[PDB]
């Protein structure tokens, strides 16, 4: 945004928005999947206390 | 005569029929860029003004 | 390697390239969207 | 369809087709995770009968 003006940028910016919203994609994938883990666990815990 | 292109010269073409296959037809025309629209549909669309 | 060989006024150049269309593309010769080949343009004044 | 002609509108359709398959990637992965929660759900309710 310093070095280009919006015809250009708005390709610029798509590329890194692109590759930003796949990686919380992936993040918020991950800790979902990890979340049920944690929740197996801690339905364990419960059944053991 | 045209306008100069400093008070451009602005016509509302509205509540008529547009054939554009009539204009792109001309081999007047040495540039013909179309943007959003492409020449060969033109005739399929109708434009609020 | 088809080879194909016409002539055009001059700034009717641009007609030619896929995709376009105007009356060369539309009415004389058209290259397919796809088109894998070189598009070779050079004055003819001198001759024709 | 009705504004490009294809030359055009292949890049047009390429990014509606980009983001829809990402949209479905998503919900089909949420539904994944989503299913797995349920079927220890249904697994524990099959123990409590
Ligand atoms: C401007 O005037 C010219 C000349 O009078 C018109 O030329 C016609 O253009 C159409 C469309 O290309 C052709 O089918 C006709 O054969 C042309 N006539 C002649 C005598 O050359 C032109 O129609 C006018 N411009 C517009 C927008 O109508």
């Amino acid at each position: 945004l310093s070095r280009l003006d919006k015809v250009e940028a708005e390709v610029q910016i798509d590329r890194l928005i692109t590759g930003r919203l796949q990686s919380l994609q992936t993040y918020v994938t991950q800790q979902l999947i990890r979340a049920a883990e944690i929740r197996a666990s801690a339905n364990l815990a419960a059944t053991k206390m | 005569r045209f306008a100069s292109v400093y008070a451009w010269n602005r016509k509302r073409i509205s509540n008529c029929v547009a054939d554009y296959s009539v204009l792109y037809n001309s081999a007047s025309f040495s540039t013909f860029k179309c943007y959003g629209v492409s020449p060969t549909k033109l005739n399929d669309l109708c434009f609020t003004n | 390697v088809y080879a194909d060989s016409f002539v055009i006024r001059g700034d009717e150049v641009r007609q030619i390239a896929p995709g376009q269309t105007g009356k060369i593309a539309d009415y004389n010769y058209k290259l397919p969207d796809d088109f894998t080949g070189c598009v070779i343009a050079w004055n003819s004044n001198n001759l024709d």
